[PDB]
């Protein structure tokens, strides 16, 4: 069924599963034309496909050329996402293929279902969770490889860096969603927190700074504070 | 004109013959129905006064033999049977007519309703959907399930409708995932019309058959089948011009004939609003759209 607060922990059992987020697949800047009309110009996007147990991120970069001469792009984007996810599954060895795929937006269910007709035993599931994965383009290294791409390209990351050497999947996913929730709600402040101390660095092969366990607690605290404040402002409470 | 005699009427029952129905009292001297128009299939159906559950009935074509009804007190229902001895049958009938114990199929001459509801329905095709080859007539009831329903338990008691499934490999060509799902013309025209049904007449035949079973018996899987076959057409961008025009006439008479108090369970909001207002053919069903709005504007 649908994934929610109640079956939350199923994400960290030993059945392979992937989240798919399509928010950043079709990206446009909206601008004015010489004649005063409004036009869009697309920029490169990405599909965010994540194994929440292992941290493996399959970042498929969606180059603006895939939209050339196409109509109804926001609708096409959902099918292109489904096509690319299906191609990823087919590329994986059978023992690496997921048993479930959880889409973060319900509009992806039918496109993914039709593209995965060849995999009847892979469950396609929606979710009631409001996951912050749209904020993936607030991570500098992910944003950078997407914008620099000159062709379709798959880039692999571990979004947890080396955290699993020290913590469990459950705690690592919680850290990740907190970082992304903060980046989504106030990117400027969120990023000030992560880099304020020039002595804490990001390894060339990582996405986030190399915090000790104690500095992660101070970080996580500071990220919570940001998220609450913004909420009182949002709603005046 | 042909006749379907009744041995007797031992239990109080409402009897329908096509879109007509009569109330018969327990052991009232009733002996059948006369003046039945030759040249169309017909259905004779029953609802007992004591168990308003289980509407049941028989599809038949009088050109295929002599048929009568006899109550079975062991199985508890009015059964259709064939009389093979032609002289024995004319004799029974002539006697019952002479005693004026038969109702007359009450067709107004101006009325083409039954023709229009059964234009493509073929009795020989009905027997491939309801498989019981030792009989020339076909039994249907409220509770029977369809082959597709059974997939998602007794095969002998099944309605074999054409499985239609919009998220299936039969419906979706590899490499045309998006194309075929948003425009089902491939599945309509190549898979179903050319492949399975062979022509449009046949397709319309099954569609009318499914509607009639839904309306007369409240058969839920038939209703699902009728809506599915409408939706496949309405969701195709490319439909032969003669089919659209005929579809509009088919659906008009089906909506016209529906009891006004049954539109809640027999009519599927999603399909109708999509067919009439969102689909490719939103503009190609003028009569069906006009009668839907003036008679069931709530659903929409
Ligand atoms: N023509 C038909 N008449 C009744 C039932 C089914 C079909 C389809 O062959």
């Amino acid at each position: 069924g649908a994934m929610n607060s109640s079956n939350y922990a199923e994400l960290f059992n030993n059945d392979i599963k992937l989240f798919v987020d399509d928010t950043n697949v079709y990206r446009v800047t909206v601008h004015k034309t010489f004649e005063g009309n409004v036009a869009t110009k697309a920029i490169n996007g990405c599909i965010f496909t994540l194994n929440p147990k292992t941290g493996h991120l399959f970042l498929k970069i969606i180059h603006t050329s895939v939209w050339a001469g196409q109509k109804r792009l926001s609708q096409l984007a959902k099918w292109k996402t489904a096509e690319e996810v299906s191609a990823l599954v087919r590329s994986l060895p059978k023992e690496e293929q997921p048993k479930q795929i959880i889409v973060t937006r319900k509009a992806m269910l039918d496109p993914l279902e039709v593209h995965m007709l060849d995999f009847p035993n892979i469950a396609i599931r929606p979710t009631e969770l409001r996951l912050p994965f749209s904020a993936a383009m607030s991570i500098d290294k992910l944003s950078d490889v997407v914008m620099k791409a000159t062709e379709p390209q798959m880039v692999l990351f571990n979004i947890y860096d080396d955290w699993l050497d020290r913590i469990s999947s459950y705690t690592a996913f919680s850290r990740l969603t907190l970082l992304l929730r903060a980046l989504k709600t106030n990117e400027e402040s969120a990023k000030m927190i992560l880099l304020s101390d020039p002595t804490i660095t990001i390894k060339s092969y990582h996405l986030w700074p190399s915090f000790t366990d104690e500095q992660w607690i101070t970080i996580e605290s500071q990220m919570r504070d940001l998220i609450l404040t913004e909420y009182g402002r949002k709603y005046n409470v | 004109m042909n006749t379907v005699p009744f041995t007797s009427a031992p239990i109080e029952v409402t009897i329908g013959i096509d879109q007509y129905s009569f109330n018969v009292k327990e052991n009232q001297p009733f002996h059948g129905i006369k003046d039945i128009p030759i040249g169309h299939v017909h259905v004779i159906h029953f609802q007992h006064a004591d168990n308003s559950s289980m509407r049941y009935g028989y599809w038949f074509d009088c050109r295929m033999g002599n048929f009568y009804i006899q109550y079975d007190p062991k199985d508890g229902l009015y059964k259709m049977m064939e009389e093979r001895d032609g002289a024995k049958f004319e004799n029974i009938v002539h006697n019952f007519k002479e005693r004026q114990m038969m109702v007359s199929y009450p067709k107004i001459d101006e009325d083409d309703t039954w023709y229009n509801l059964t234009e493509f329905v073929q009795m020989d095709k009905i027997r491939k959907i309801v498989r019981k080859d030792e009989n020339q007539f076909s039994y249907v009831d409220s509770s029977m399930t369809t082959v597709q329903e059974n997939e998602l338990s007794d095969p002998a008691h099944s309605l074999n409708y054409t499985v239609i499934n919009f998220k299936s490999r039969e419906a979706i060509r590899p490499g045309h995932e998006m194309e075929d799902f948003l425009d089902k013309s491939y599945y309509l025209n190549t898979v179903m019309l050319q492949g399975i049904f062979k022509n449009s007449s046949n397709y319309f035949g099954e569609l009318q058959f499914a509607f009639l079973n839904a309306m007369f018996f409240g058969n839920y899987g038939s209703s699902l089948q009728w809506h599915a076959m409408i939706e496949l057409i309405c969701s195709s961008a490319t439909v032969p011009k003669h089919m659209l025009d005929k579809l509009d006439e088919i659906l008009y008479y089906q909506i016209k004939t529906l009891p006004e108090q049954y539109s809640d369970i027999l009519l599927n909001e999603r399909v109708w609003n999509i067919c009439l207002y969102s689909s490719f053919q939103k503009n190609s069903l003028h009569n069906t759209e006009k009668i839907m709005e003036n008679k069931y504007p709530e659903l929409l």
